[PDB]
DNA sequence: CAGGATGTATATATCTGACACGTGCCTGGAGACTAGGGAGTAATCCCCTTGGCGGTTAAAACGCGGGGGACAGCGCGTACGTGCGTTTAAGCGGTGCTAGAGCTGTCTACGACCAATTGAGCGGCCTCGGCACCGGGATTCTCCAGGGCGGCCAGTAAG
DNA sequence: TTACTGGCCGCCCTGGAGAATCCCGGTGCCGAGGCCGCTCAATTGGTCGTAGACAGCTCTAGCACCGCTTAAACGCACGTACGCGCTGTCCCCCGCGTTTTAACCGCCAAGGGGATTACTCCCTAGTCTCCAGGCACGTGTCAGATATATACATCCTG
């Protein structure tokens, strides 16, 4: 017989264990709001990803590429006003594929799809 | 910083509308990649032909390959004007 | 700083595809975008990390980022 | 040319040789210049069916059909190329037509 | 009865794909093509000589831009989860590129 | 002067390519749409190809200018002339 | 169709931080004058495209059945969007600290430049082996007619 | 009364019958490549002029942290639109003969234009000298952001 294992060997958890190893109506029908919500954002410029949630992944990404970088802070958002950019492209296509496929919901089908075409793969 | 070349132009286009300070921004590098596009195509074109200079008609040639169309009509249309002018005086 | 690609959230991508044109999302691109978007930077980092390591520098500037997006195609405007 | 009556219905057909079964040899146009008639004698491998052989007789090779699958048929099955004759096989067609779909009526009883 | 044995509809052109793509030969007629060109370039400017290799040189490039443009409109027949590709198809995987 | 040569591109060479390309079974629309393709991507190429040989001063489309144009476009293509 | 509810658009007024103008400044550009090296200008010639000729056969056009995919319809059930309530942590505004960006000055090592020298890589000749081609068997691939096989009622064995 | 095996219909894989393709054994064919002058570009030995390598220094801009408001996220509920799987229908394209055609090959030519030199010239790089247009900084009205509060606009849901 095959037995997995317990990964951790007490009774208490450690909870209660010092130098613990685990303690230390009216509603729209559907798809009208959608419309609503896009020509709320085609119609504006700012910037859709948060931000300091940005800050903190570029820096996670350059770490492993040289240590102790230091970012201008000019020099994050060049990054986000491209990242975003790229991002709406690639979702026009994908709708473009989806609305071929014949259905309305984009799906990684339609993201694979709309990458292998333009040979950005 | 081209923008105070921009700047001008737009006064002379539009005589009441103003530019933000991040449009000149977008022009000053908008300017600054056209002219690199044409003057390196221009490079390349004069070293195809073994010649050494770079001269007139060679970014008349240049800009007919980048600029699309209509563009190319009126951009070279543009340019003879220039150049007579400066050789009138 | 362990997982910061599951702090674009899944409002974050709804907004972006919803500035593109799609209606209806399926569940599996909250995911898959980033997936996309990790691979993106990936590449525009390591080429801008690059261009500031040849300088000698200790701080990828815009004028870096500017750069290391113009090979990829994608040009930038309005930075340097 | 020829036409030949392939049990219920007859199908196009052209004249491969012209032969006198009487001389029991054979006169064909070989195959390519333009290849003169040559009068061979009737190949013992040849088996010439005997309504062909009472009267002149006469190989034929099938429009549509390739020459290693085309085979031999009877004079009674050769009427004269006439657009009468190739109405009848039309009438037969469409007679064979619906056979299929004739027959589909049991398919249909059979699938309800 | 009478049967000419005939191949099952579809498995002549996977055969004919095999044998296409093992090959390396060119596939659109060569002087049919030529007097393309020739027409072309009598629009831009008239009276103009075609070295022999640089007729040769588009072929080889306007081949490998409609494989190109096949070999991506397939992915978009094969996505609509039909085979037969349509155009359709080639009005989009022209779109997708963006080269329009 | 030259007419009516969009045609030459016979139906079936349509197809060989699209063999090649790896399409199984193709409609009928594909055949007469693929020319109006192939004719937009020539009169890039052609052009770009024309505008050096006006150029240099030189009659002849030379070899080495139809390397150029498809390089200037992004199709680079290797072996003819370098 | 009738009508409330909703969201965005629209108006009036209130600040501001920000772009337009002013002013001083100094650094790049305009003037002026060559110098030789690149560019244009004239034969020439030859080789290389365009052009015509005829056989010929590989291939394009054309014809027809029917086999299978395109497409339309439909049933549906679930993975969506929408809304509420709670709850993140994002954004703002400061305080503090400091690596490190940017700039200076000094001057040494490095590369441009040149004359003479020489052998590497060029064009041209010539050849014979790698390979395209064809032929006919041997072998594989495909298509299809005939063929063992659970699912049912009928009469089975019976509580 | 209940109970359920048998019989007949149900219906595969498998041999064959071709076609397509591979194998291999010759059979020429021409260009891969080896060899031979030679010349002109790379090499060597030297100088000169400065680009940047290097060292030191002045401030910017970035990092860290943090406490507060609140807008955005997140999870739950729900109800229903749509992706999708199924069936059915039919048209249209693939397959395979025939029949027509024009690509191809090889062959000859003619003259056209791209590729040398000679020559001569004139145009831009290089240099020196003087100054005013572009830049940076200062400031100061002001058009746009922002708050608030109507006027229709669509959206459902009868």
């Amino acid at each position: 017989a095959r037995t997995k294992q317990t990964a951790r060997k007490s009774t208490g958890g450690k909870a209660p264990r010092k130098q613990l190893a685990t303690k230390a109506p009216h509603r729209y029908r559907p798809g009208t709001v959608a419309l609503r919500e896009i020509r709320r954002y085609q119609k504006s410029t700012e910037l859709l990803i948060r931000k300091l949630p940005f800050q903190r992944l570029v820096r996670e990404i350059a770490q492993d590429f040289k240590t102790d970088l230091r970012f201008q802070s000019s020099a994050v958002m060049a990054l986000q006003e491209a990242s975003e950019a790229y991002l709406v492209a690639l979702f026009e296509d994908t709708n473009l594929a989806a609305i071929h496929a014949k259905r309305v919901t984009i799906m990684p089908k339609d993201i694979q799809l709309a990458r292998r075409i333009r040979g950005e793969r | 910083s081209y923008a105070i070349y921009v700047y001008k132009v737009l006064k002379q286009v539009h005589p009441d509308t103003g530019i933000s300070s991040k449009a000149m921004s977008i022009m000053n590098s908008f300017v600054n990649d056209v002219f690199e596009r044409i003057a390196g195509e221009a490079s390349r074109l004069a070293h195809y032909n073994k010649r050494s200079t770079i001269t007139s008609r060679e970014i008349q040639t240049a800009v007919r390959l980048l600029l699309p169309g209509e563009l190319a009509k009126h951009a070279v249309s543009e340019g003879t004007k220039a150049v007579t002018k400066y050789t009138s005086a | 700083l362990r997982d910061n690609i599951q702090g674009i959230t899944k409002p974050a991508i709804r907004r972006l595809a919803r500035r593109g044109g799609v209606k209806r999302i399926s569940g599996l691109i909250y995911e898959e975008t980033r997936g996309v978007l990790k691979v993106f930077l990936e590449n525009v980092i390591r080429d801008a990390v690059t261009y500031t390591e040849h300088a000698k520098r200790k701080t990828v500037t815009a004028m870096d980022v500017v750069y290391a997006l113009k090979r990829q195609g994608r040009t930038l405007y309005g930075f340097g | 040319r020829c036409l030949a009556f392939h049990g219920p219905l007859m199908y196009e057909a052209k004249i491969l040789k012209i032969w006198d079964p009487s001389s029991k040899m054979y006169t064909s146009i070989p195959n390519d210049a333009t290849k003169e008639i040559k009068p061979q004698k009737l190949g013992e491998d040849e088996s010439i069916p005997e309504e062909i052989i009472n009267g002149k007789c006469f190989f034929i090779h099938y429009q549509g059909w390739k020459s290693s699958w085309d085979e031999w048929v009877g004079y009674d099955r050769i009427r004269a190329y006439n657009e009468e004759n190739i109405a009848m096989k039309k009438r037969l067609a469409n007679e064979a037509k619906e056979a299929k779909k004739s027959l589909l009526e049991q398919q249909k009883k059979k699938k309800l």
